[PDB]
RNA sequence: AGGGGAGUGAAAUAGAACCUGAAACCGUAUGCGUACAAGCAGUGGGAGCCUACUUGUUAGGUGACUGCGUACCUUUUGUAU
RNA sequence: GGGGCUCAAACCACACACCGAAGCUGCGGGUGUCACGGUGACGCGGUAGAGGAGCGUUCUGUAAGCCUGUGAAGGUG
């Protein structure tokens, strides 16, 4: 039992009881969410290929935490032109746990 | 008010020499050489965040080609067939099924084939 | 959900035997180099050798088109002044028939430690038989 | 003639990989158990079971 | 046990003294004393007196037996150097450094 | 000469070249890598091995193999030069 | 550019597909200006140079305060 879902402009292959980090969602911690845009559900030997979205399929999850990724450092340097610039970045994410896959 | 530079200058040199850890020879232990090495390392890292996305699409596309020709289809004919029917599955997800879930990849290639492409 | 990468300790390799009995040299050599590199498998990764073993048996019966049997030259330098030496396709077939196929395939492979490793899996012979019966190569039609 | 670049730490240590010292052939006199150089009179003045110089 | 003995300011360069220290590292003191007695190097005469001091330290302060000892640690560090002036041709003056070293020997029965 | 103990001292790695004791530079010990391999020495990817504990969607150390990649300042129409 | 290429892997027409940039779109963030009362809109490569806003060092007031041998400054992780 696994599914392919779309969230945050990316696609994720998903199995039940899995932890994965996705782009930040506007959901409070501990709240349940569902994913209606399911592209593929495969149940052992049975594979439902989704004409664009598999009809009736839905993948539920609960929000575990919010956080930020490790800092990356940006530098812009133009040699012998007297120019330099620095910047920092930490990207937000939401961690969700997949509770149930409805085929 | 005479200001001495000893403490501040030492704190600034140690920040650079800590980023130069693991470099070869003088690039990890003298400030003048380690300063240039840290700058060039950050120049490379900025450019390689763009190239990471290019190197991974090329890897997915090459693996999809290998899996499609095992089912009697080329990469360019499979992509046209997928777009003809419905499918919006990524090259990233497609390359994962080609290696791990081979029975699901065959079903998709067979459906793309049935769109006469 | 990271991308799969092959591991050199857990790669499956097969043995194949290819007969060069009237095949064009460069169009046979491109098929060989494709399989030495592992480009025909979904497990292919750019930094590990996932390819197969190729045995080539009738290496002296490979052919070229046009006027290339006498007009195609192989040059090499010995490192001494004036040490440039040449031989054509017709004469090299007579002397070292296997060197013709190896030179073509070797130029179609990467020039690095990994490329020299894939080249070690190519066995070229000039008979109709090979010494690798215990490996039981399967037939490959061009 | 002189260098255009200074040698690295690693480069000069490779030149010294042939600077190690070897040992000598030492023997023990059967009569007295005294160590000496092979084929040499011992510091006590013995050689091949005989007194040669007696200091 | 691991009793040590040190010689600070030995009048020899550290690079010259380290050639002899590589010969005795990890050996039994009896077989390393014979090696130093028959060496043609000047650093062997200096380092043989340090090793004999470390053996004498173990017998008096620790009650060790020389026949069960072996040299476990030996290293040569740099000492302070003297600075002298050497006249060269055409009025040029050169600067000489006279280097010294610190020699440490450790013996152990275990 | 210099040391190993013993003593004095709150403290001798405060021992007289004596408060603190940084960096360049030189060593010893342990872990991983390195003797078919070509270039500003890094970075994107990445196996294996070692250590720690939460025994692996973890942390630390190494980095086989591979894609890209000719230092910095000044002066210039223009510099890997 | 090399290997190699001859009913081409050359050339001349036509057709359909795909790859391919830091371009465009998607998702998540930060900022400048203008309008309205936090939203909308379009901007955000840069040398000489102009404009705006900040960090840190020593000393003086706040301070006859507060911290500190149950451990200050400094050094090193
Ligand atoms: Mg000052
Ligand atoms: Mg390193
Ligand atoms: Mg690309
Ligand atoms: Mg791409
Ligand atoms: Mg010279
Ligand atoms: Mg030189
Ligand atoms: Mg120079
Ligand atoms: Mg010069
Ligand atoms: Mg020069
Ligand atoms: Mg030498
Ligand atoms: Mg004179
Ligand atoms: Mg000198
Ligand atoms: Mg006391
Ligand atoms: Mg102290
Ligand atoms: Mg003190
Ligand atoms: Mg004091
Ligand atoms: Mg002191
Ligand atoms: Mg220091
Ligand atoms: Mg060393
Ligand atoms: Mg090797
Ligand atoms: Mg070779
Ligand atoms: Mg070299
Ligand atoms: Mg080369
Ligand atoms: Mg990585
Ligand atoms: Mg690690
Ligand atoms: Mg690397
Ligand atoms: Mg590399
Ligand atoms: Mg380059
Ligand atoms: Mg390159
Ligand atoms: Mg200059
Ligand atoms: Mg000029
Ligand atoms: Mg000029
Ligand atoms: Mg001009
Ligand atoms: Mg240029
Ligand atoms: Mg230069
Ligand atoms: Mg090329
Ligand atoms: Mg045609
Ligand atoms: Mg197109
Ligand atoms: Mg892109
Ligand atoms: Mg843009
Ligand atoms: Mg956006
Ligand atoms: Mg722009
Ligand atoms: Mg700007
Ligand atoms: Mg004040
Ligand atoms: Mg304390
Ligand atoms: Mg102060």
């Amino acid at each position: 039992m696994y599914a392919v879902i779309v969230t945050g402009g990316k696609q994720h292959k998903v199995t039940e009881g899995e932890f994965l980090k996705v782009e930040k969602l506007d959901v409070a911690t501990g709240e349940a969410i569902d994913f209606d845009r399911v592209l593929l559900v495969a149940n052992g030997e049975d594979v439902k290929i989704g004409l664009p979205v598999v009809e009736g399929a839905k993948v539920t999850a609960e929000v575990v935490s919010h956080g930020r990724h490790d800092k990356v450092r940006i530098i812009k340097f133009r040699r012998r032109k007297h120019h330099m610039k620095r910047q920092g970045h930490r990207q937000w994410f939401t961690e969700i746990k997949i509770t149930g896959i409805q085929a | 008010a005479r200001v001495k530079r000893g403490v501040i200058a030492r704190r600034r040199h140690k920040k650079i020499l800590k980023l130069a850890k693991g470099y070869y020879g003088a690039r990890s232990r003298v400030f003048r050489v380690a300063k240039q090495a840290v700058i060039k390392a950050g120049q490379y890292a900025y450019r390689d965040r763009r190239q990471r996305k290019r190197q991974f699409r090329a890897l997915w596309i090459a693996r999809i080609n290998a899996g499609a020709r095992q089912n009697g289809l080329s990469y360019s004919r499979l992509i046209a067939g997928l777009k003809k029917a419905a499918i919006e599955i990524d090259r990233k997800v497609l390359a994962d099924l080609a290696v791990n879930e081979k029975a699901a990849f065959t079903a998709i290639v067979e459906k793309a084939k049935a769109s006469l492409a | 959900m990271k991308t799969y990468t092959a591991k050199p300790e857990t790669v499956q390799r097969d043995w194949f035997v290819v007969d060069a009995a009237g095949q064009t040299l460069g169009r046979l050599a491109t098929e060989i180099a494709r399989r030495l590199r592992g480009k025909h498998k979904p497990e292919y990764t750019p930094h590990v050798d996932t390819g197969d073993y190729i045995v080539v048996i009738n290496a002296e019966q490979v052919r070229v088109t046009g006027a290339k049997t006498t007009d195609k030259m192989y040059y090499h330098h010995s490192g001494f002044p004036g040490g440039i030496k040449s031989i054509n396709f017709e004469k090299l077939i007579a002397k070292a028939p296997e060197r013709v196929i190896e030179t073509a395939v070797k130029g179609m492979l990467p020039k690095n430690p990994l490329g020299r490793d894939m080249y070690r899996k190519l066995k070229v012979y000039k008979g109709a038989s090979h010494p690798h019966t215990a490996q039981q190569p399967q037939e490959l039609k061009i | 003639a002189v260098q255009q670049n200074k040698k690295s730490r690693s480069a000069r240590d490779m030149r010294r990989s042939h600077d190690a010292l070897e040992s000598n052939a030492l023997s023990v006199e059967k009569s007295t158990g005294e160590v000496h150089l092979r084929h040499h009179v011992s510091p006590d003045g013995f050689y091949r079971g005989r007194k040669v110089v007696d200091k | 046990m691991e009793v040590a003995a040190k010689l600070s300011g030995a009048r020899i360069s550290a690079q010259k003294a380290r050639l002899v220290a590589d010969q005795i590292r990890g050996k039994k003191v009896g077989e390393a004393l014979n090696l130093l007695a028959f060496s043609s190097k000047k650093a062997a005469e200096i380092m043989k007196k340090v090793l004999e001091s470390a053996v004498a330290n173990a017998e008096h302060n620790e009650g060790a037996d020389v026949d069960d000892l072996k040299v476990s640690t030996v290293f040569v560090n740099e000492g302070r150097s003297l600075k002298r002036i050497m006249p060269r041709a055409k009025g040029r003056a050169d600067r000489i450094v006279k280097r010294s070293c610190h020699i440490t020997v450790k013996v152990a029965d275990k």
